[PDB]
């Protein structure tokens, strides 16, 4: 559920990204599907909670006489009753989707992670801090073909090959 | 709130690196992506590109190479630098900053001042100022015009200011027409109440900023 | 009433019966320490009070 | 990647009216559109983003509806103010698009013009040059005709004519009539008129000066 | 394939299952196992969803006289609140149990994929679209055995590291 | 989700933890941590969903007399439709909160899983079962390395490599 490892206060252009450091330099980049989806899906979520809860016409308080007593307080028992209903109705929503919406996210974390675990099997070593470190040279066309989920795991797999068995 | 001014030659000659400065007052460069649009005539804008100084460069496909964009950090400004300008690439530029994440995405608040990039194997004359007289014996009440004639300059770019700021209304400043000497002709006119013609000031400040002219004129009855 | 003057808001500024269309009634002498017009005496004024 | 059909190009309407632009898109830009008023001259000023969110500051006038590729910009009531041109951008993807624009003009009662002619500066006229400005102030619509009089004779040409567009305030327009002699600009020094037909007019007027 | 790819109109008898491709042909075959523990669950899912909403008798309208209004405004608000309640409590549940039963079917995918996974290690390799290519080979047997969950991974280790070696 | 097969009556200090089997004999001991963190969680979850019900008092019946026929059977369905909402909504929440409790505790075993393959990435073997066979010696110390998340991949990656390629 909880995928967490670090934030990245310099990524100012999405909820998800990447971090890339070649011979070109380093940055930071953020993925606009992923984010894109999250942001779909929360922007529906919030808006389909919030709107239905929906408002009727009830001026609310009544006040009767001294013959109708128990009518009274049977009106001011729906009043408060309603009342607590919405109240627990809204209360609970919220503490549950904030639960759901940050479990979502973290979600999100590991598919991203995961798509690119899967363009880079073996031409990448993974890190503890989830990162990777190519076993070859990933240039700046590289890095967009990973990061547009298009990467060619042939086209580095030998130049991978050799210098992984080089490390041993 | 933040600033975006920008710095442009006015006119380019058809085969040269344009070259345009956004200087940013009251934020870090460091910490924004910023964006530069383009607008020809009047027809429709067009994004250009976005550059950030710990990021990845994306430009539109539909300019390149040609396009390069770079960050001075020390001097708060963002340069676009554009190879072997051409006639299609005469337009007003604009330079905004992209925000960061908000719930409705990126956004792009904070717009430039515009400036218009002439691409042309002409020269940055300057303009002459011509006043423009009143109908003194023609009294219409309290209606009384005058103006001036900024003509004979090459760039576009020129600005009539009325007392220098003071006179606020009625203000038509008229645009800028191409004669036939392939120069630009731009009247401006105010129109002034009769009776305070006695004790009012009427100079017109033009200042055309490409062949970097400031010219005043008085505009008496 | 209350009921009612919740959720109405009208322009309610008419009149109908006089104060002395009724007949052979004292029909001027409205006046009680109750409803006191301040240092004077009187009484409700939408209301006549016949003798 | 994601072309633009902004429709309609130019609108006039009352004020009051409701007004109604519809951006359609190439592909699905899901509820990302943009949409922007650039006043005459100026910066564009963001009206309204995620489609269905209106920026601080804005007039609720101004409602966004729409997602995929169709969407709709509502102005519920139309004011002076809004007068400019409005375009729909789109940062669903790269490269950012934006429509073509829309031009929302104001019809109005229509008005007619204040005339004034300025004759041509003698400092001017040194430099072998001479020109003649015919000044139309405040009308309505943009449509009318000045044609000139030089000893009452229509010149067929030599004059160029720019139209202010309309004010924010009262949007009403200004056109200015420049009369640019070559070569005989020393060789008339003679009469000359300004025959002003507008709408706004029952019989056209006619304003005119002498030599000096 | 929950959104990896697509799914497959070939296996009609279940909602999970294998596709199969050996040197005796290719074909579908669902699980049983994992897709009688999701009937089972999803049908308890809505059985209790449903069965949870029962009312007290009601004969829902009220008509209160001239005198009696404040009542009146009373019952009617009453009515209409109980109906906004359980027409709230069925839109939200409703939203909720469809995403966490999209939920349940990707986790369901999952684990299936991980079963087969811990069974061949080293004697397959992973195809990137939830497959698996064998470095040795694997008959109707072979595949049989790793639909059951018994998979003999020390039978083939000798053949698969042999031509893993060398595809290597 | 991802559950597991295998129960551990010996471990009796705590939600989660490890089997360790070194040179020292073997033994269980629960992981503080993770443990302590559902712990923590699953009291402020239990917490708040109580304190929610929490509302005021109210003496709930009234009674009407016989020209009172029917603001009595509105009490009578107000009281009735109060106790029928709190009812649903107490049933639903310990119904989805007990699964959402599974679901949170599997997660919690998936993090610690996945904690000490990170450690472990090489140095180890997954055995599969959910367990690790060292390809080095762990002594108690290592043991205790790896439980604290302060395991040194460079201390044994040496002896690691030796045995791991002797295999093949």
């Amino acid at each position: 559920a909880g995928f967490i490892e670090g934030g990245w206060t310099g990524m100012v252009d999405g909820w998800y990204g990447y971090h890339h450091q070649n011979e070109q330099g380093s940055g930071y980049a953020a993925d606009l599907k992923s984010t894109q989806n999250a942001i779909d899906g929360i922007t529906n979520k919030v808006n389909s909670v919030i709107e239905k809860m929906n408002t009727q016409f009830t001026a609310v308080g009544k006040e009767f006489n001294h013959l109708e007593k128990r009518i009274e307080n049977l009106n001011k028992k729906v009043d408060d009753g309603f009342l607590d209903i919405w109240t627990y109705n809204a209360e609970l929503l919220v503490l549950l989707e904030n639960e759901r919406t940050l479990d979502y996210h973290d979600s999100n974390v590991k598919n991203l992670y995961e798509k690119v675990r899967s363009q880079l099997k073996n031409n990448a070593k993974e890190i503890g801090n989830g990162c990777f470190e190519f076993y070859h040279k990933c240039d700046n066309t590289c890095m967009e073909s990973v990061k547009n989920g298009t990467y060619d795991y042939p086209k580095y797999s030998e130049e991978a090959k050799l210098n992984r068995e080089e490390i041993d | 709130q933040v600033q975006l001014q920008e710095s442009g030659p006015g006119l380019v000659k058809p085969s040269e690196t344009l070259s345009l400065t956004c200087s940013v007052s009251g934020a870090s460069i460091s910490s924004y992506y910023w964006i530069w649009i383009r607008q020809p005539a009047g027809k429709g804008l067009e994004w250009i590109g976005r550059f950030y100084t710990s990021g990845s460069p994306n430009y539109n496909p539909s300019l390149r190479s040609r396009v390069t964009m770079s960050v001075d950090t020390s001097k708060n400004q963002f340069s676009l630098k554009l190879t072997s300008v051409t006639a299609a690439d005469t337009a007003v530029y604009y330079c905004a900053r992209e925000e960061h994440i908000t719930f409705g995405g990126v956004i792009v608040r904070y717009w430039g001042q515009g400036t218009l990039v002439t691409v042309s194997s002409a020269s940055t004359k300057g303009p002459s100022v011509f006043p423009l007289a009143p109908s003194s014996k023609s009294t219409s009440g309290g209606t009384a015009a005058l103006g001036c004639l900024v003509k004979d300059y090459f760039p576009e770019p020129v600005t009539v200011s009325w007392n220098s700021g003071a006179l606020t209304s009625g203000v038509h400043t008229f645009p800028a027409v191409l004669q036939s000497s392939g120069l630009y002709s731009l009247s401006s006119v105010v129109t002034v109440p009769s009776s305070s013609l006695g004790t009012q000031t009427y100079i017109c400040n033009v200042n055309h900023k490409p062949s970097n002219t400031k010219v005043d004129k008085r505009v008496e009855p | 009433l209350r009921l009612k003057f919740s959720g109405v808001l009208e322009f309610s500024k008419f009149e109908a019966f006089t104060s002395n269309g009724w007949g052979a009634v004292n029909s001027g002498a409205g006046v009680t320490a109750a409803c006191k017009f301040g240092s004077s005496n009187s009484f409700f004024r939408n209301m006549v009070w016949l003798i | 990647d994601i072309q633009m059909t902004q429709s309609p190009a130019t609108l006039s309407a009352s004020v009051g009216d409701r007004v109604s632009i519809t951006c359609r898109a190439s592909q699905s830009i899901s509820s990302w559109l943009a949409w922007y008023q650039q006043k005459p001259g100026k910066a564009p000023k963001l009206l309204i983003y995620k489609a269905s969110s209106l920026e601080s500051g804005v007039p609720s006038r101004f409602s966004g509806s729409g997602s995929g590729s169709e969407f709709t910009l509502t102005i519920s009531s139309l004011q002076p103010d809004d007068f400019a041109i409005y375009y729909c951008q789109q940062y669903n993807s790269y490269p950012w698009t934006f429509g073509q624009g829309t031009k929302v003009e104001i019809k109005r009662t229509v008005a007619a013009p204040s005339v004034f002619i300025f004759p041509p500066s003698d400092e001017q006229l040194k430099s072998g040059t001479a020109s003649v400005v015919c000044l139309l102030n405040n009308f309505y619509p943009r449509e009318a005709k000045v044609q000139w009089k030089v000893d009452n004779a229509l010149q067929s040409g030599n004059s160029q004519e720019s139209v202010t567009e309309q004010d924010s305030k009262d949007s009403t327009y200004s056109l200015s009539s420049t009369l640019t002699l070559s070569k005989a600009d020393y060789e008339k020094h003679k009469v000359y008129a300004c025959e002003v037909t507008h709408q706004g007019l029952s019989s056209p007027v006619t304003k005119s000066f002498n030599r000096g």
